[PDB]
RNA sequence: AACUGGCGAUGCGGGAUGAACCGAACGUAGAGUUAAGGUGCCGGAAUACACGCUCAUCAGACACCACAAAAGGUGUUAGUU
RNA sequence: UUUGCUCCACACAAUAUAGAUGGAUACGAAUAAGGCGUCCUUGUGGCGUCGCUGAACCAUAGCAGGCUAGCAACGGUGCACUUGGCGGAAAGGCCUUGGGUGCUUGCUGGCGAAUUGCAAUGUCAUUUUGCGUGGGGAUAAAUCAUUUGUAUACGACUUAGA
């Protein structure tokens, strides 16, 4: 029999920690955490996504799942052709969150017409689903 | 300033307002706790004070100076014919308290419970209870459905009884009728004891036995308005007293300037709901013999 | 609001007996120009023999960070007024900008001493990168090796005043 | 089908007041789901009515209306200020409103 | 929004959903309350004893029956919360306290419809980690409430049943998801998905 | 201050496991099982090698240190009572009058009766928590054991005793009289 | 007693309440902007944003002002050798 | 003491609505942790996945939603009965096998709308009453006066009295 515990690991901030800033100037952009000046803030760069050198709360940003390997320090070429060596944004693109975001931001930039399209549609598929409901 | 002389306070402030009981019958407040495990048995019984007498006993109290002796009591006699119990009601446990969920009660009604339950008995037509037993009067009709809401529900129940005013010699001819609770066995043998015993007789030498404690709820005897020197016990003024000398002196101070709930002051003596405890039964009776 | 880091140099009135007087520099952290000129005629009057009547400034250039976007340990000396008396004290911060970083001397003076910006002066600042030369243990913890750390028992500020699931503190 | 609203609701809050004092003349309008100045400023210069109804019949219906008019925002939580053609009854705080989408700019 | 909102109590603190709460039902939302029982109050049990004891202190020297009522149920402290925090003597305050409903447990009309959840009064998102916390039941029955016990056994009869019910809701909703797994990929659902839903 | 890591270490031995919860932590061994709720803390725990437990704090401040300790000592002493037992072995002290100790069982419930502490008619009856073996120890004499897994328990039963046997209204300096902890250890020590 | 400003003689907004304090002085109305004071709810206005400190088994909470001292505490925080 | 009283539907008259204009849309517990799915030594278990707000999910096209026809209706959704239940915390609601009808916008059609005149809330879903519209319905008490004294200033209380 082996000791166990549980997992208990959850998005540690770190250098190369890519984050996405929600308020300010960015407000829902991508940028790599490139040094942690104390607990509540860290120097972050978004040069791919444009987001410029900044410093920055970590109350201001949310951290992200995923990471990738980052020098501490580096500028912002170093660290944009790192992003673009990892292909950091097409996993974020991948990713549930990033997907969600972009359903959110097109329904909201749906129009009066797509909306009548949406409702009919959806009563089709809700015909569907209740006829395929009945025969399971 | 202070008093010049400590002095206990006139009186107790736990057994106000010296007011009128709401009813000639004092109804028990608290019943005793529940116990499963013991079988289901009425904790309480209802009696009428016949008088006072003297009993002679030999006190048997082994430390006393003068253990093993002839002792000269004074006793309380009560009237006790078996109460007849009829109906039970069920409680239910709430967030706000016990909550009465269902009373069912027997086929036949005694006049005197009818009588109990009007006002102007003679005239009237008498009609009390008759389409409750309408309802009654079958074998499974609508009774046994209310038994099982009380079995399902109601984590408390509680008999109905009343007196037997004609059997006592009193000239009341009007039932007393009351709930007693019983605190052994589960919620269903609770109401099967009171489905046998509904419509009959308990006996109060069934209910409480010899060398026991019991409790004596009952209204005090009243004494109409009276004076706080027997009121309250309060000092009587002195003989050179302008405007009367059975009074309190000072009923306040200046500030506040208001008189206080605990002032003692005249009104209303006797005729007060009041529970005392540890009465030792010295004898269970029966009449149906000299 | 956020201070500006200023030069401020000058001189006393120049009269015919000694033209061209000894222009002397500062460097002041102020919200303006004002506050900046102020400042260096208080400190002025407070070291040399000039007031602002007897004397003029010949310039007043403010000074942005060489590289406003790199961490370096700041070394701050001030001195300071408490109800009792005058200490001096040393101090040291991690930020990316000496203004900033006289930004967070201020909030932690007020903070831990209630000594307001009328009781502090700020002896001097300097920037330091080396590892073994900064002194406090709440700097040394960040400038570890790898420093990597979670952010535990999040908290999602809401709009709205009503939420329909309970809130998770995950991150 | 079942829904026919054309407006949006509102709550007529209170009066424009200081501590102790208040100005009937001016309303404060909480719009439903505008919690911010910047949608207050779409919801600006937007006609009101506040729709109740009487025991008696004055015009051919039971049904009795106040007009008035979104003007400008009141604060940073989206509350904004309204003028009606006659100042709200006061019994009417926290009272539906409505506010129509005309005179329309989209 | 709603025409009525029912928050549980679980979780909160008193203060600031007294607060939110009168805000709301001086703007005309009828609110109800419950787990009232289960309301929290930040700072030590004792401490808040010791505030209920000095609460219980106050009251009319010479007629205690027209001083100051000390409510001892939680729902009642939370109502004398709210009650303070609304100008009460007014008849736009009584109609605020008439549209408030406040219960400890939850009875039937609502624990068969939804509770919401009050972030800004939230306990966990509110006090610091660590930092001590009182529950309003436990301080109830200390200052004398007789239905903890009652209320326990009625909450646990209750949440059995919930349990039952969300079985149930569990295992019809995850049965429609896979009936509409297998009727998905259609060119509908597809349409919509390309589209934006 | 709030120190930003605060790490520490727990070994426990090859014939014990360990499970943990969110903050309930069990640990199994060869003398049985011991639980231990911890949620009243916020420290992390995490497994590196199977026989090895790091109990983390992130951001705390002395109290959250010291607690981050008080959980690593607590959950030693646990896992040592799980492998090898604790021990208090306590004496009867007395002047004239013999402290007669025995162990009732009221519907097998176990208690320590104790009698004649200074020639009163007192009894003194201290309950005994589960886990706690009472054993009065052979080859030596007025001594008594207390055996069990939970240090806790264990000791809390043993100031039970020593608190029954306090004296009163007298100078404590002569009436030393009591029965007092002399041993605490292990039942497999130097073993 | 001195100088000045006020109250008396004066409302108004703020200090909950108050002759003097803070703003500001006054015809009847409208719009806009502020002063002093404030924005959790009462109560109009950020359960703002940022950095710290504090946990009190009599906390602390905004001048006039409605009180507190000497002394002490590896409680906790920050500061020469 | 010349239809009084209850229950069940209705043209018509309400100090009027503290203020509906699609839906109050139901696990619990924890938060230095959880939800869902899966796999098994069914356990404080391995693995996958989700959150980062309800910007959601249901319902939503039709004279305020008409009239009349078709296409795989093997569905969805209003109305009224008993069978089978569950729910006493304030249950007054939640389900369920059954039969009759409507509607269906799941897809294709045909006819109608106007003139409220450029906008007027432009009127739509509660507690009761009637010399009512009629179908079921078993036809009482209390008070005063008299009386009692377990009561009592008067009231009130405790009884009696065809």
């Amino acid at each position: 029999t082996d000791s166990i515990v549980k997992a208990s690991n959850w998005r540690l901030v770190e250098v190369g920690r890519v984050v996405l800033i929600k308020k300010g100037q960015s407000a829902g952009k991508l940028a790599a955490i490139v040094e942690i000046i104390d607990q509540k803030k860290v120097l972050i760069d978004g040069p791919k996504a444009g987001v410029p050198r900044q410093a920055i709360n970590l109350g201001q940003v949310v951290l992200t799942p995923l990471t990738f390997a980052l020098p501490r320090g580096a500028r912002t070429a170093t660290v944009s052709k790192k992003w673009a060596a990892a292909a950091v944004c097409e996993k974020w693109a991948a990713s549930s969150w990033a997907k969600k975001i972009a359903q959110r931001e097109r329904r909201a930039a749906l129009t009066d017409f797509e909306r009548f399209q949406v409702m009919v549609l959806r009563k089709q598929k809700r015909y569907t689903v209740k006829k395929a409901l009945a025969k399971a | 300033s202070h008093r010049k002389y400590e002095a206990p306070r006139h009186g107790h402030l736990g057994f106000l307002p010296r007011k009128r009981a709401a009813s000639i019958r004092a109804r028990v407040k608290a019943f005793p706790k529940d116990d499963r495990s013991k079988p289901v048995a009425l904790t309480s019984f209802l009696g009428y004070k016949a008088g006072m007498t003297t009993i002679v006993r030999d006190l048997d109290r082994p430390g006393s100076k003068f253990h093993k002796r002839e002792v000269v009591e004074a006793v309380t006699v009560v009237d006790t014919p078996p109460v007849v119990v009829v109906g039970v009601v069920g409680y239910v446990e709430t967030p706000r308290g016990l909550r009465s969920l269902t009373t069912v009660w027997a086929e036949h009604l005694s006049d005197e419970v009818k009588r109990r339950f009007y006002k102007n008995w003679y005239k009237s037509k008498k009609k009390a209870f008759t389409k409750y037993s309408a309802k009654y009067a079958q074998d499974g009709a609508g009774i046994e459905r209310e038994l099982a809401r009380i079995k399902k529900y109601a984590s408390v129940v509680r008999v109905l009884v009343h007196t037997q005013i004609r059997k006592t010699p009193l000239a009341q001819k009007k039932a007393h009728l009351a709930e007693i609770q019983l605190n052994g066995g589960s919620i269903s043998e609770k109401v099967d004891w009171a489905r046998e015993h509904f419509e009959k007789t308990v006996a109060v030498d069934s209910v409480f036995e010899q060398n026991e404690m019991i409790d004596a709820i009952a209204v005090t005897k009243g004494h109409g308005f009276e004076g706080v020197t027997h009121r309250w016990g309060t000092k009587k003024l002195p003989r050179k007293t302008h405007r009367g000398l059975r009074k309190v002196a000072c009923i306040g101070a200046w500030h506040p300037a208001h008189v206080m709930w605990s002032v003692a002051r005249a009104g209303q003596r006797g005729y007060h709901s009041r529970t005392s405890i540890n009465h030792k039964i010295y004898r269970v009776g029966k009449g149906d013999d000299e | 609001a956020h201070f500006k880091e200023y030069q401020v140099i000058g001189r006393r009135l120049p009269t015919e007996s000694v033209p061209e007087p000894k222009l002397f520099r500062m460097r002041i952290f102020a919200s303006n120009e004002v506050i900046a000129k102020s400042r260096y005629w208080y400190f002025l009057q407070k070291l040399h023999k000039v007031k602002k009547a007897s004397g003029e400034i010949v310039s007043i250039n403010q000074i942005n960070e060489a590289h406003p976007t790199k961490v370096k340990n700041f070394g701050v000396w001030v001195r300071y007024d408490s109800r009792s008396g005058t200490h001096n004290m040393y101090k040291e911060i991690r930020d990316v900008s000496r203004v900033a970083a006289v930004e967070t001397l201020y909030q932690d003076m007020a903070a831990r001493h209630r000594a307001r910006f009328r009781s502090i002066h700020i002896l001097k600042v300097a920037e330091i990168e080396k590892t073994a030369d900064v002194k406090r243990q709440y700097v040394k913890q960040f400038l570890t090796k790898d420093l990597k750390f979670p952010l535990p028992h999040r908290v999602q500020k809401s709009t709205k005043t009503f939420s329909y699931k309970r809130p998770s503190t995950f991150y | 089908a079942e829904s026919h609203r054309l407006y949006v609701k509102g709550k007529h809050l209170s009066y424009q007041r200081s501590k102790r004092v208040n100005n009937p003349n001016v309303s404060l309008i909480k719009i439903e789901g505008v919690a911010t100045p910047q949608d207050a400023q779409f919801y600006l210069g937007k006609r009101i009515a506040y729709v109740y109804r009487a025991s008696k019949e004055v015009r051919g219906s039971k049904i009795r209306v106040m007009w008035g008019k979104v003007t400008r925002t009141h604060g940073n939580s989206g509350v904004v200020r309204a003028t009606f053609r006659n100042n709200l009854p006061a019994k009417t705080f926290g009272a539906s409103v409505r506010i129509f989408l005309y005179p329309s700019n989209i | 929004v709603e025409p009525v909102v029912v928050i549980d109590g679980k979780g909160h603190l008193v203060g600031r959903l007294a607060s939110v709460v009168a805000k709301q039902l001086l703007n005309g939302q009828k609110i109800v309350v419950v787990r009232a029982e289960e309301l929290n109050i930040s700072g030590e049990f004792f401490r808040n004893k010791l505030k209920y004891h000095d609460f219980l202190r106050k009251a009319t020297a010479f007629n205690k029956t027209r001083g100051p009522f000390h409510f001892r149920a939680p729902s009642r402290i939370f109502y004398k919360a709210l009650r303070g925090m609304v100008s009460h003597k007014t008849a736009r305050g009584k109609a605020a306290l008439e549209r408030l409903k406040v219960f400890e447990g939850i009875p039937p009309p609502y624990d068969k419809k939804k509770r919401v959840v009050v972030p800004q009064a939230l306990r966990v998102l509110r006090l610091k980690p660590g930092r001590k916390y009182t529950t309003l039941g436990k301080l109830s029955t200390s200052v004398g409430w007789k239905y903890e016990d009652v209320v326990a056994k009625l909450e646990a009869k209750r949440k059995v049943s919930s349990a039952e019910y969300y079985a149930k809701k569990r295992a019809f909703t995850k049965k429609v998801a896979s009936a509409n797994a297998t009727a998905a990929e259609s060119d509908v659902a597809k349409q919509l998905a390309a589209l934006g839903y | 201050m709030k120190y930003i890591q605060t790490e520490q270490q727990i070994e426990v031995p090859e014939g014990v496991t360990v499970s943990i919860k969110s903050r309930i932590v069990k640990v199994v061994g060869p003398r049985g099982t011991l639980t231990k709720n911890l949620k009243h803390i916020d420290v992390t725990f995490t497994k590196v090698n199977n026989q090895l437990i790091k109990v983390a704090v992130h951001n705390g401040g002395r109290k959250h240190v010291a607690a981050l300790r008080t959980v690593k000592s607590l959950v030693d002493n646990m896992i040592t009572g799980v492998t090898k037992g604790y021990k208090y072995k306590m004496r009867y002290v007395y002047a004239h009058f013999p402290i007669n100790v025995n162990i009732v069982e009221k519907d097998g419930a176990k208690f320590i009766e104790v009698r004649n502490f200074l020639g009163d008619k007192k009894i003194r009856n201290v309950p005994v928590r589960d886990g706690v073996t009472i054993e009065f120890s052979t080859n030596v004499k007025d001594e008594i054991v207390l055996s069990g897994n939970s240090v806790e328990d264990v000791s809390q039963n043993a100031a039970d005793l020593q608190q029954i046997c306090r004296v009163r209204n007298k100078d404590i300096r002569k009436f030393l009289d009591g029965i007092y902890v002399s041993h605490k250890g292990f039942i497999t020590e130097d073993l």
